[PDB]
């Protein structure tokens, strides 16, 4: 963690920032949305070379059958293609291409290895949160993991729940949403910790809402905790 | 007079593909796939004209398409592999400590896969080094450049290194200012 | 100005 | 290594007098082979290989599909040639001329002279040699219309003599971004 008048003080984007149904997009993609989320899976079949397409992903769905994955390089499409993988990221519909035509959605990220990396037992992430640099109470069962190398997104698709829940993080001034700005620290010891701005998200749509995943960050679960600053400023 | 040409293509099992126009031989511009935004050839183009990328994305999501069923039609024949040409050339006439730009123009060759590398006396560069997508040519082959910027000597010899898949050992091209 | 692509068709299956 | 497969799509725009002729040529090729093409000029798809069959009589089907491609001669074809037309067909950039020996020698010894424009676009280029105002057509054996790829090209003419004292050679270079031929002399 840090001070409150030290990470008070740090450049974060504002609400005030945000242009047009972004925000109605942020509530959309963390809030109202579904994501993926379903372990064992494989493929070495793709679109570009970028990418990692899963040939007849969803089932049960009325227009999606094919979940393409958008990662940064061929590098890191080689790590995970053709490999047992388990994937946990928030989709989208609007622009994607690459699946079975005007019935697939695209990803970014979230897919960690399958192979020994389940936990002994569920792992329940530890969030400290600031509204106002007072501190306040957020229970344990409010980021829950089982694998040990958890994906960044997995955390936050689910931190970000919770601040809408409890704080209407994403919702306007007006539907009242205190909130103006916000920072998020996934705390790691023995690895560089994770800093994501709240309200420093680009773009208008869900296709660059989620680049911020696009490199597909994985941190080691245990020993590890959240961090949360909310600024009402 | 003049042509345009929305040129593209998708090739497997390298599963890359590419989309770019071209006026007279001359990229206007291409899409970068990855970074899904146009790529505008010189800076300049740009200030003036457009293209939503995002097109380009589709239009190879169904070449990829495509060529699974011809490769299927086809009865699994595959491309026949053509060595390409390579020829090292300059920007202009080399003057001694007057800077200067050695080209690599790979040409006539396919499929669109070729390694290219500068060697300044045998060893690897990065001063400033780019290149272009696969240009087209009428007979469907492939015609592409690799550029080297570099400050004329004596006490200095170049090479261009093509590997390509017809090739039977990769191609050196040496260039050298003459006294 | 801005510059129109033409889209690419199926083939026939 | 593995075999490779690929798939070409080619969409062309041959633009005649300007915009005053048209003709979108659809081109589809696989590996190497054209299978199946549009022409403007015929209105609908035709294949040219066996394997181009199931397309041509397939698309030609959709009459819908076949009115857009015959219209795109004035939303695609012309349209997008208009919107270059600033820095593609107007595009003009005036050359460089050069003149210099190749291997320096003791005068006389019939030598080799290379005029070596550099800069260019468009392409269409000229280039003459004159020994003493007198123009050649003998001898100026060139390399050609070489093309860099950055949008500029550069010829070199040469010429081969024999270096009598007191004659002026001379390479004129006349270019559509020149109101006047450009000019550069050399002693003997």
């Amino acid at each position: 963690s840090e001070k409150s008048e030290e990470i008070n003080e740090k450049d974060l984007r504002k609400k005030s920032e945000l242009q047009g149904t972004a925000l109605g997009n942020l509530k959309q993609i963390y809030y109202y949305n579904e994501k993926a989320k379903t372990e064992n899976k494989e493929s070495h079949d793709q679109f570009l070379q970028h990418t990692i397409l899963f040939k007849g992903f969803f089932t049960d769905h009325s227009w999606y059958n094919d979940l393409l994955v958008d990662f940064d390089s061929k590098d890191i499409v080689d790590k995970y293609k053709g490999k047992k993988v388990d994937l946990y990221g928030a989709y989208y519909g609007y622009q994607c291409a690459g699946g079975t035509p005007n019935k697939t959605a695209c990803m970014y990220g979230g897919v960690t290895l399958h192979d020994n990396n389940r936990l002994t037992e569920e792992k329940k992430v530890p969030i400290n949160l600031w509204l106002d640099g007072k501190q306040n109470t957020v229970p344990l069962e409010t980021v829950k993991t089982n694998k040990k190398n958890v994906t960044v997104q997995e955390l936050d698709l689910q931190a970000r729940r919770y601040l809408q829940e409890k704080y209407n993080l994403y919702n306007s001034d007006v539907f009242d949403g205190k909130v103006q700005r916000g920072l998020i620290v996934f705390h790691t010891s023995t690895e560089p910790s994770v800093n994501y701005d709240l309200f420093g998200a680009q773009g208008q749509y869900s296709n660059t809402l989620l680049r911020i995943y696009r490199d597909n960050k994985t941190i080691n679960s245990e020993n590890m905790h959240i961090a949360i600053y909310l600024y009402t400023s | 007079e003049h042509v345009i040409i929305q040129a593209e293509f998708y090739l497997n099992p390298d599963q890359s593909g590419e989309f770019m126009f071209d006026f007279d031989g001359d990229e206007i511009f291409h899409v970068d796939m990855a970074k899904k935004e146009t790529v505008w050839r010189l800076e300049e183009f740009g200030r003036f004209a457009s293209f939503e990328a995002q097109g380009a994305l589709a239009n190879i999501a169904v070449d990829k398409a495509n060529l699974e069923i011809m490769t299927k039609r086809s009865n699994y024949t595959p491309i026949t592999n053509v060595p390409p040409e390579v020829t090292v050339l300059t920007n202009s006439p080399v003057e001694l400590r007057e800077p200067n730009v050695l080209i690599c123009f790979i040409d006539k060759f396919t499929p669109p896969v070729v390694n290219v590398t500068w060697l300044r006396n045998g060893k690897p560069v990065t001063t400033g080094v780019s290149e272009t997508v696969f240009l087209p040519r009428e007979d469907h082959l492939f015609r592409k450049f690799h550029y080297l910027p570099f400050l004329p000597s004596t006490e200095d010899v170049y090479d261009c290194r093509v590997e390509h898949w017809g090739l039977d050992e990769p191609l050196l091209k040496h260039w050298e200012f003459d006294a | 100005p801005k510059y129109v692509k033409q889209n690419t068709l199926k083939l026939a299956t | 290594t593995r075999p490779r497969f690929l798939w070409q799509l080619k969409f062309e725009c041959h633009f005649f007098n300007g915009t005053e002729r048209v003709r979108l040529l659809e081109r589809c090729i696989y590996n190497q082979e054209e299978s199946v093409r549009f022409d403007s000029d015929v209105g609908e798809y035709r294949a040219v290989t066996e394997l181009g069959r199931p397309d041509a009589e397939y698309w030609n089907s959709q009459k819908d599909l076949l009115e857009q491609r015959r219209a795109a001669v004035d939303t695609y074809c012309r349209h997008n040639y208009g919107v270059g037309e600033s820095f593609t067909v107007q595009r003009r950039v005036e050359p460089k001329v050069t003149v210099y020996p190749s291997k320096t020698q003791p005068l006389q010894h019939h030598n080799l002279l290379v005029c070596s424009v550099s800069g260019f676009y468009p392409g269409s280029i000229e280039v003459r040699w004159f020994r003493n105002g007198q123009e050649e057509k003998a001898g100026v054996v060139s390399t050609g219309l070489i093309q860099n790829g950055d949008w500029t090209f550069q010829t070199l003419v040469m010429l081969e003599t024999v270096p009598r004292s007191g004659e002026v050679y001379t390479c004129q270079v006349e270019h559509p971004s020149v109101t006047s031929p450009l000019t550069v002399e050399w002693r003997a």
